[PDB]
RNA sequence: CGUCGUAGUCCGGAUUGGAGUCUGCAACUCGACUCCAUGAAGUCGGAAUCGCUAGUAAUCGUGGAUCAGAAUGCCACGGUG
RNA sequence: GGGGCUGAUUCUGGAUUCGACGGGAUUUGCGAAACCCAAGGUGCAUGCCGAGGGGCGGUUGGCCUCGUAAAAAGCCGCAAAAAAUAGUCGC
């Protein structure tokens, strides 16, 4: 929670002086961080889901929740109640820890990291964004993983717009372009 | 078993060199006729345009006219599904002097029709005589040897 | 190879052109038609469009090419795979 | 939190090639001793022009010019 | 005479980075020689198949023409046998 | 004019025709045609009337060139008319 409090002591002041607010509870706050990993190919091979869950636990110590299918689309040949992918959510201390670790080592990474996309807001400003594989984290071993398991991580916040989320991420030192 | 109309005359009429197990591409009302429906594979040969070695000679009888919108053409040029790796023989050793590749037979492979193709050439009525003479001569030599050695 | 005491084989004209480029301070490429000529250290920092018949291929000569021929950097055949 | 089902949680030193020392706690197990990080990446810590260069004179200008 | 002892071998000498040398105004495409360094493949090889009847098969080296150099190709020569 | 059985390689509700041929032409490096937007060079370039154009004529009028306006030259058609048939099979 070191970065948590260190940056929360300053984002409040900066946002309050910038957006012309009237209270401290109306500032955009980081509710949680939600990260899943689509392993939908596990229809024939269920071991892929287990490997993805192990990789996710190694990245952040927790137990991934298997989100079973609900509509069972024929296009992908899936049935409802079958393991398709796995998700996880981090709140508070875990959310801040994951945010710090993820941003710090993901800034120096695979391909011409000239910042990240500034148009990746989900309408309200919860900033879903994707990372290609799991070898990004030193948590995951380089030459021991069977495949690559990226992550579609959403920084679920309280932002009422996209510019407020951009300002909050820039204060949190996000790689914006 | 799963065999369908075959052209065994072309085996005697040509010198089969190599064979291809490539498949055939056909439209509706024809694959059902392959089960029953009087398909005939006579006068079968490839008609390479650029990479489109269609089988040209085949008469498959349409057994119904219940869909009276599409025009029926029993002499349609049927497309052929062959690997590009093995299609090099067909764009290669065909147009030297008289080389052809003809459809020897047609059968089923797990509800899918496979037409066997073969590279060959003509005989000019003098290779046929030599083949028949040798076929008879081996039999005659075996018979006379058996009779002599009792 | 050549005898150590004979010397390099830079062209009459190429030397004049590179001298013109180096005291004029121009960033435009200098096109050359010679292909068996050697390299001199004074061309470091210039763009040379060398001709092989197809295109004037550019060379941004580094400080790591003096003792060889400039033509090694520009092949003439066109092939990067059978298929 | 639940019982001992969640994996390892121990402090690890995030020492990079440059002079950065961190007290991260994660599950990698052994000490990190990692490599070039955000604090030494050309994204914003300088090197916006120093990403690639025209070689470096070594023993080439020797014995003849 | 010594030596090695049946082993990818002190066999096998190719590919590789660099070094000079012969050579012809110039060897990145494109020479050969050199020696230091990595030291590949290969361990008598299916169906088939070719050459030889005597100083010949088979092995060893040398010589000759082409040409500034660039022969496992070509033409010759003898020794063993 | 009526009923009845087949239009089903499963009569077994889950077929990569293995293959060529359309697909976001999903994907990884990359050439201004898989493209692309104010700085070192310092020359007479941008809108300017233009000039009718390669053997011949024409192009969205600024796709060629300039310096006081022009020869047009970078693409299409006239042109490059030879594209017309597995094999066996009258002389
Ligand atoms: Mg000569
Ligand atoms: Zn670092």
């Amino acid at each position: 929670a070191k970065l948590h409090d260190y940056y929360k002591d300053e984002v409040v002041k900066k946002l309050m002086t910038e957006f012309n607010y009237n209270s401290v509870m109306q500032v955009p706050r980081v509710e949680k961080i939600t990260l899943n990993m689509g392993v939908g190919e596990a229809i024939a091979d269920k071991k892929l889901l287990d490997n993805a869950a192990a990789d996710l636990a190694a990245i952040s110590g927790q137990k991934p929740l298997i989100t079973k299918a609900r509509k069972s689309v024929a296009g992908f040949k899936i049935r409802q109640g079958y393991p398709i992918g796995c998700k996880v959510t981090l709140r508070g201390e875990r959310m801040w820890e994951f945010f710090e670790r993820l941003i710090t080592i993901a800034v120096p990474r695979i391909r011409d990291f000239r910042g990240l996309s500034a148009k990746s807001f989900d309408g309200r400003g919860n900033y879903s964004m994707g990372v290609r594989e799991q070898i990004i984290f030193p948590e995951i071993d380089y030459d021991k993983v069977d495949r690559v398991r990226g992550l579609d991580i959403t920084i679920t916040t309280t932002a009422k717009s996209d510019e407020e989320g951009r300002a909050l991420l820039a204060a949190f030192d996000f790689p914006f372009r | 078993s799963a065999t369908i109309a075959l052209n065994k005359r072309a085996r005697h009429e040509y010198f089969i060199e190599e064979e291809f197990e490539a498949g055939l591409a056909l439209q509706g009302w024809e694959v059902k006729s392959l089960r029953a429906g009087k398909a005939n594979i006579s006068d079968s040969y490839v008609l390479l345009r650029d990479g489109e070695a269609f089988l040209f000679g085949a008469n498959i009888t349409p057994m119904a006219v219940a869909s009276t919108h599409v025009v029926c053409d029993p002499t349609r040029t049927r497309k052929l599904l062959l690997n590009q790796r093995e299609l090099d023989s067909l764009y290669g050793r065909v147009n030297r002097e008289g080389y052809t590749v003809v459809a020897l037979s047609l059968y089923w492979k797990n509800a899918w029709c496979k037409v066997k193709i073969g590279v060959a050439k003509g005989k000019k009525q003098h290779d046929k005589r030599s083949d028949i003479k040798e076929r008879e001569w081996q039999v005659d030599k075996a018979r006379i040897m058996k009779n002599a050695h009792r | 190879p050549r005898s150590l005491k004979k010397g390099p084989f830079i062209d009459l004209h190429l030397l004049k052109k590179v001298e013109k480029a180096v005291e004029s301070g121009d960033k435009k490429p200098l096109r050359t038609w010679s292909r068996r000529s050697t390299i001199f250290p004074n061309m470091i920092g210039l763009t040379i469009a060398v001709h092989n018949g197809r295109q004037h291929v550019p060379v941004f000569v580094t400080d790591e090419m003096v003792g060889h021929k400039l033509g090694e950097f520009a092949p003439t055949r066109t092939y990067r795979g059978h298929a | 939190m639940k019982k001992d089902i969640h994996p390892k949680y121990e402090e690890i030193t995030a020492s990079c090639s440059c002079g950065n020392v961190m007290k991260i706690r994660s599950t990698v197990g052994h000490d990190l001793n990692l490599d070039v990080c955000s604090k030494c990446h050309p994204f914003f810590t300088g090197k916006q022009r120093d990403v690639a260069t025209g070689g470096r004179v070594d023993r080439f200008n020797k014995r003849f010019n």
